[PDB]
């Protein structure tokens, strides 16, 4: 049980990137990139901005 | 100044040699 917060709103520029909102909290986020992340947002697996989000849990 | 502007995206592509 993974879940990790926005800290400001980001657009991915990629296919395999997606974006998310400040309240809106994702799970199962995991590092996997040294500068990137991996999360899922209700069944949405994507690419977190370790720049613009945070890993909570 | 009283707002900043937001940071900049990392380096996807490139990447350090060493630590």
């Amino acid at each position: 049980g993974i879940t990790a917060v926005a800290l400001y709103d980001y657009q991915a520029a990629g296919d395999d990137e997606i974006s998310f909102d400040p309240d809106d909290i994702i799970t199962n986020i995991e590092m996997i990139d040294d500068g990137w992340w991996r999360g899922v947002c209700k069944g949405r697996y994507g690419l977190f901005p370790a720049n613009y989000v945070e890993l909570r849990q | 100044q009283r707002n900043r502007m937001p940071p900049p995206r990392p380096d996807v592509g490139s990447k350090p040699d060493s630590i």
